[PDB]
């Protein structure tokens, strides 16, 4: 089976940075892409960016290009998402998914 | 389906190198590349491309060429090959394309 | 006047006055297509003509420069052949990738196994890059060969910290690694000067392929294949590929490589790294 | 930037009936679409992949169909566990544009 | 009279009358030391002279009999060298051991790795046996080479049961296997007739070593190294070694082997068995 385990909630004042952990299990970590999705309460949903753990490249969006930075670690099979310049509109629900045939198979 | 195999069934022991030709019926402005590999006997269906490349392969393009010919070399322990059937007769298998 | 000097191994002659018995203590003086390699073959009809790096073909090590007393192996068919690697999906913000030769083929095929059993390594390489696009796609790729490509570090951005890149970045393996700051190439050197070394341009409106023949370049005839990386390979999307909506957004980049004139020596036990 | 409109936001059908939800895009996506099901407080779940084929573990009551730029999702019949917010994705071109979403309720 | 016959490929001529157009339907008619191989070397001063099996030296496959269109590899230094195996402790009731070539070296060295990547295999072999003893030890060993050595089965001893030996006995590997009934050699054939094939006697009062050069013998020029075993090796203590009390009771038997003139073909994926 394939399981994606994230971290808990975070509370921080505006102006600081936050890092969110996503750890895959039961599947090859560097073989497939690792995406990220933001859901703004309650009606908003959009895609953030992806990372390939083998090479380490990152493919971002137009708006999130400068705000978010994605890193990965092949040893612990864990993906990271670092946010900079946090504001009041940046508070939302974040998702961690993987890409297989081009869709998101597991969330 | 080919006339080669149909006339080959009249005979038992066959020898010599064969050839397989691919034809691209796609559009003129559609491009791309394919990898056509031939695995010597003893190999199964390769799981990935890094496994299949270990044998004889060829690279071909869509745009300016309409055909590719993979020449199947003659690799055998015996000068002749009897027809390979299921079970005990797999000893005569030529390979996998 | 014995001949001890450093300039006496070249084909150029100089005039110099020397008042001692050693020539190094003297003064300066007056100054004066289808490629079939082994069991594999390729046919490139869209490719630009082959670019020979530094105008020299790979060849066997001559007995004049060879310092090894062992008789080397030459497995012509099982060593030298086209090796196809994984494909790199192109994106608009893609910064480019780099590979370290000959660290890519160490795990692949007979070449990789005999490299672990042999201490001494010399071979020439064949670089080939494949990027396909249609007539509605506009982009440019820069494929260059930089000998002795050393990775730097931002040092945390402040500059007061001493840190070195780990073995994962310096030895990416078969999969390769991605550039961080392509402007400096993580060498601190400009990207505009990269064309000084052998290079080839891939322009999607004309040539979708590239071929570069790089011989063996080192200060030593034979060297350890595991530790020493000879040169790197840089595929840099200088001009970002642009396409309107509805066009195919998946553009692969295929890199296939082959060794040329490989010689192994010092048969030994199994050594991974 | 491919805008894909999902209308309308709210529609209600009773149990035992049939429901049709349309997800339309601007250009030709080559029949690449993924329908999602997200219950409140939970993560989205994949249902249809490629506008036609099903998944493993999904019941046969969900049947997607469509052609050109108009794609529909037919659910028959409706039960109490099938009431959620449905989404549609375009993975044909980057960035991947998520649908507006349709929240279902009983009439 | 076309030449279709079976005897027309030899150097001997026969006279025959034939009333048909085929020659196979006709009648019978009138009838008419220091060895350095590759990177390894050995010096045997106590050994008897080298016994060449069937009076022929191992050599490369000629183009007349070669049916393969591929160009084979010849890794002279990394393939052909002396390979030392494990030692077999001798005992008074020891029945003898046997090895199956070329199944012993499949896991060892470059020879074993290239054998897994190549479908076609031809090479000659070098057999060497080492058994040391002092002047107070009296014994005799029989080292023989039997082509196509097939293992039998007692069939439970009754004879009404059909059973075949498993892969462990038919393919002992590097460690080898031990004989059960040395009288029949598990072939049902006498031991006294084993000397018809190439053999050498090891007598502890004179020669403590043995050397036998066996070329490639098969009905096909190339053959799969994994499945087909060419010949076996038999070290049989015909005369049990006798020694009084106080003498050293540990007598090892060392068997080292080397390939000669190896040619590989049909480069393929990794195949274990």
């Amino acid at each position: 089976q394939v399981q994606l385990q994230q971290s808990g909630p975070e509370l921080v004042k505006p102006g600081a940075s936050v890092k969110i952990s996503c750890k895959a299990s039961g599947y090859a970590f560097s073989t497939s892409w690792m995406n990220w999705v933001i859901q703004r309460p309650g009606q908003g949903l959009e895609w953030i960016g992806r990372i390939y753990p083998g090479d380490g490249d990152t493919n971002y969006n137009g708006k999130f290009k400068g705000k978010a930075t994605l890193t990965a670690d092949k040893s612990s099979s864990t993906a990271y998402m670092q946010l900079s310049s946090l504001t009041s509109v940046d508070s939302a629900v974040y998702f961690c998914a993987r890409r297989d045939y081009g869709y998101f198979d597991y969330w | 389906s080919t006339i080669l195999g149909q006339l080959c069934r009249y005979y038992t022991q066959w020898s010599g190198s064969l050839e397989v030709t691919f034809m691209f019926a796609g559009s003129f402005m559609a491009t791309g590349k394919m990898l056509i590999a031939y695995t010597p006997p003893g190999g199964s269906v390769p799981a990935d491309r890094i496994t299949a490349m270990l044998g004889t392969h060829v690279i071909w393009d869509f745009g300016l060429q309409s055909s590719v010919t993979l020449v199947v070399p003659w690799i055998s322990n015996t000068h002749y090959r009897a027809h390979a059937r299921a079970g005990y007769f797999d000893y005569y298998t030529t390979g996998i394309i | 006047e014995n001949s001890n000097s450093a300039s006496e191994g070249s084909t150029i002659n100089y005039t110099t006055i020397n008042y001692y018995k050693d020539a190094y203590a003297a003064s300066a003086g007056r100054q004066d297509a289808q490629l079939t390699i082994g069991n594999s073959t390729i046919t490139t009809q869209e490719a630009a003509n082959i670019v020979i790096a530094y105008g020299e073909w790979p060849e066997y090590c001559p007995d004049t420069d060879a310092t090894a007393v062992d008789k080397p192996t030459r497995p012509d068919v099982s060593v030298n052949r086209f090796f196809t690697l994984d494909t790199k999906s192109w994106a608009k913000d893609s910064k480019g990738w780099y590979w370290k030769f000959p660290d890519v083929l160490t795990e692949v095929g007979v070449f990789g196994q005999n490299a672990q059993f042999h201490y001494l390594y010399r071979s020439g390489f064949c670089v080939h890059v494949q990027c396909n696009a249609s007539k509605f796609h506009q982009g440019a790729l820069l494929v260059a060969v930089l000998p002795e490509y050393v990775l730097g570090t931002i040092a945390g951005g402040t500059g007061n910290e001493n840190s070195h890149p780990p073995y994962a970045t310096t030895q990416p393996g078969q999969v390769g690694a991605v550039l961080t700051h392509p402007y400096v190439l993580d060498a601190g050197i400009p990207l505009s000067q990269l064309t000084v070394c052998p290079h080839q341009w891939i322009n999607l409106r004309t040539n979708n392929c590239a071929t570069i023949i790089v011989p063996y370049m080192n200060t030593v005839p034979f060297d350890s294949a595991l530790n020493h990386c000879n040169f790197g390979l840089l595929v840099i999307p200088v001009v970002p590929l642009d396409f309107n909506a509805g066009a195919t957004s998946e553009i692969p980049i295929t890199v296939t490589i082959a060794p040329m004139c490989a010689e192994f020596a010092g048969l030994r036990q199994a050594v991974k790294q | 930037d491919i805008q894909m409109t999902q209308s309308s936001s709210y529609l209600s059908v009773s149990l035992g009936g049939r429901v049709t939800i349309t997800c339309k895009a601007s250009d030709h996506i080559n029949n690449w679409l993924a329908w999602y099901q997200q219950k409140p407080g939970n993560a989205p779940r994949l249902l249809i992949s490629g506008a036609t084929s099903l998944e493993t573990g999904v019941p046969s009551r969900f049947s997607g169909s469509g052609s050109g730029k108009d794609y529909t999702l037919s659910i028959t019949s409706l039960q109490t566990e099938d009431v959620a917010t449905y989404y549609c994705q375009q993975y044909w071109n980057s960035p991947y544009t998520f649908g507006g979403g349709t929240k279902l309720e009983i009439k």
